[PDB]
């Protein structure tokens, strides 16, 4: 009753407008449905869902630990969740996935290499691979990286995702105090709700109090991968535990993701991997010609804003809005290390 | 080996007292059952729930784990690997 | 490279049906090696009780590797299986020979 009497889920205790549609409120459900603080009004309540998941389907049976928290839930409180009351050790490793959200098919050469790429660097060191935990985008190509390395091998890889609880599909399935309930693993392709991919053994699954909004996952795995990077291992020289952001394809906010780690101290690596497309290969093609950095001929800064242009389909202006995050990013080049897809990048 | 099963069954349910004094228990045993009257074999262990769960659990590991082994003692034994060499080569 | 996956395609796209149809000319094939690549795939839009429909087609006719291929794509046996269905599994008359009767 630990974790009962800890964390809190918000709820939707609110005024009920009428916004674009009359139903779809600050929260996004339906208005019969409904029942942070602005126009949700939100109402921090003990949570009414933790527990482990049966993930019914999909064969491969997997259990995995499920806890309801807000964003406001401190970092230090999350760490006494997976430590003690998930019997979790600290891992060495905090491989963070953040990624794309809608799915791309990779190359089938790329797909096999990051599969067995991001496992075995999970299972050696012992790692929290931080990803989103919806099966959609990134995720999805994690949770089958975790299905050929199941079917093969024994090791536990602890791949605890902070994904939203207001886009989980069938939430109200996995409602109750400590009860394993079974959960379906079927996706309706017509429900914008997602499910949670099977493979993984651990969610933080993260209320902001409305429904179908991504943001709350934000704010929550920042504040928890600065507080795992403060606790130190016990090699006792003074190492605080390494953190790498592994990232492939990306919507265009991912960019000011990659700012948000090269620039944080200490300054996070990210193994940005070509290939795949997008918002990687656009960091990767500005890593080729970066020289000292910004320094892009204004050639290739042209070349630079037409693919911005052109692969997220951004305005001529909001490119150059893209370029300036772009160059502010790969000034600290050294740190974007780049797997080369094939070829000779390791 | 397979006859002590018979051996611990039959004398965990035979009277306490031996033959000689075994009159004793059996008037014990016929005034007990002619009380009840008026008014299952084995020695199994009765596990409680949470408990059923951890002997449930420990039981999905050993069946992943057989199907482990017997996969990889097929995909390395030399009649496997000189059929896949073979057939590769081929290709 | 290949005028089996040729013929057997052209059949699944010739009739251009629904995915319960298609998966049902596989059953009847036995051959879960187009099943796999075609009629389960990503985005592919299956009805609302096809997959239990087929589950029941498949355990009927002894088709193990569709079974295989189902449950990796859902059908819980926890949520498909009730007293109306097992009762038609026991009797059934298509499939091996049985000493039941």
């Amino acid at each position: 009753s630990w974790i009962e009497r800890a964390f809190y889920k918000r709820e939707c205790v609110h005024i009920i407008p009428s916004t674009k549609d009359p139903h779809r409120c600050c929260c996004g459900r339906l208005i019969g449905q409904h029942v942070w603080s602005i126009s949700k009004h939100t109402q921090l309540s003990p949570t009414d869902a933790f527990g482990t998941i049966e993930f019914q389907g999909g064969g491969h049976s997997n259990k995995a630990m499920y806890v309801r928290v807000s964003f406001d839930t401190k970092p230090d409180l999350l760490l006494h969740l997976m430590t003690k009351e998930w019997q979790l050790e600290l891992p060495k490793l905090l491989i963070s996935v953040h990624g794309g959200l809608q799915n791309f098919e990779l190359q089938p050469k790329l797909k096999q290499v990051f599969g067995k790429g991001l496992i075995k660097a999970a299972m050696t060191t012992g790692a929290w691979i931080f990803t989103g935990g919806v099966n959609t985008g990134v995720i999805r190509h994690v949770g089958d990286a975790l299905k050929d390395h199941a079917s093969k091998s024994r090791g536990k890889i602890c791949t605890i995702g902070i994904a939203p609880w207001g886009i989980v599909e069938n939430q109200e399935d996995l409602i109750g105090r400590d009860v394993v309930r079974p959960y379906q693993t079927m996706s309706n392709p017509m429900s914008k709700l997602t499910v949670l991919n099977s493979m993984h053994s651990h969610f933080i699954l993260a209320d902001n109090g409305t429904t179908g909004k991504y943001g709350a996952e934000v704010k929550l795995r920042r504040q928890l991968e600065k507080h795992i990077s403060l606790q130190k291992i016990n090699t006792r020289i003074g190492q605080g535990v390494p953190v790498v952001a592994l990232i492939v394809e990306g919507g265009p906010n991912v960019i000011s993701i990659v700012l948000e780690y090269l620039r944080d101290t200490p300054p996070v690596p990210v193994v940005v991997c070509d290939g795949s497309g997008r918002a990687s290969d656009i960091l990767a093609f500005g890593h080729k010609y970066s020289e000292e950095g910004g320094l892009i001929n204004e050639s290739l800064r042209d070349q630079l804003l037409v693919t911005i242009q052109k692969t997220f389909t951004y305005t001529r202006t909001q490119a150059q809005h893209l370029f300036i995050i772009l160059m502010e990013c790969m000034k600290k080049k050294e740190l974007i290390t780049v797997f080369r897809m094939g070829s000779e990048g390791h | 080996k397979f006859q002590r099963y018979q051996l611990i069954m039959t004398f965990h349910e035979r009277p306490v007292l031996p033959p000689p004094l075994i009159i004793f228990s059996h008037m014990t045993m016929i005034f007990q059952h002619l009380c009840c009257r008026w008014r299952d074999y084995g020695l199994k262990l009765f596990i409680t729930d949470d408990e059923l769960k951890k002997v449930h659990d420990f039981e999905e590991q050993c069946i992943e784990e057989y199907f482990r082994e017997k996969d990889d003692r097929f995909n390395s034994s030399n009649d496997e690997r000189i059929r896949v060499t073979s057939e590769r080569v081929e290709n | 490279q290949d005028i089996d996956l040729a013929i057997l395609t052209a059949l699944l796209k010739g009739a251009n049906a629904s995915a319960p149809d298609q998966l049902s000319l596989a059953l009847a094939w036995n051959r879960v090696d187009i099943a796999r690549s075609q009629i389960f795939i990503y985005g592919q839009q299956w009805p609302v009780g096809s997959l239990e429909q087929a589950m029941l087609d498949a355990l009927v006719l002894d088709r193990v590797d569709f079974v295989k291929l189902l449950i990796e794509n859902g059908v819980s046996m926890h949520r498909f299986l009730t007293i109306s269905r097992l009762e038609e599994l026991y009797n059934t008359r298509h499939g091996p020979s049985n000493t039941l009767y």
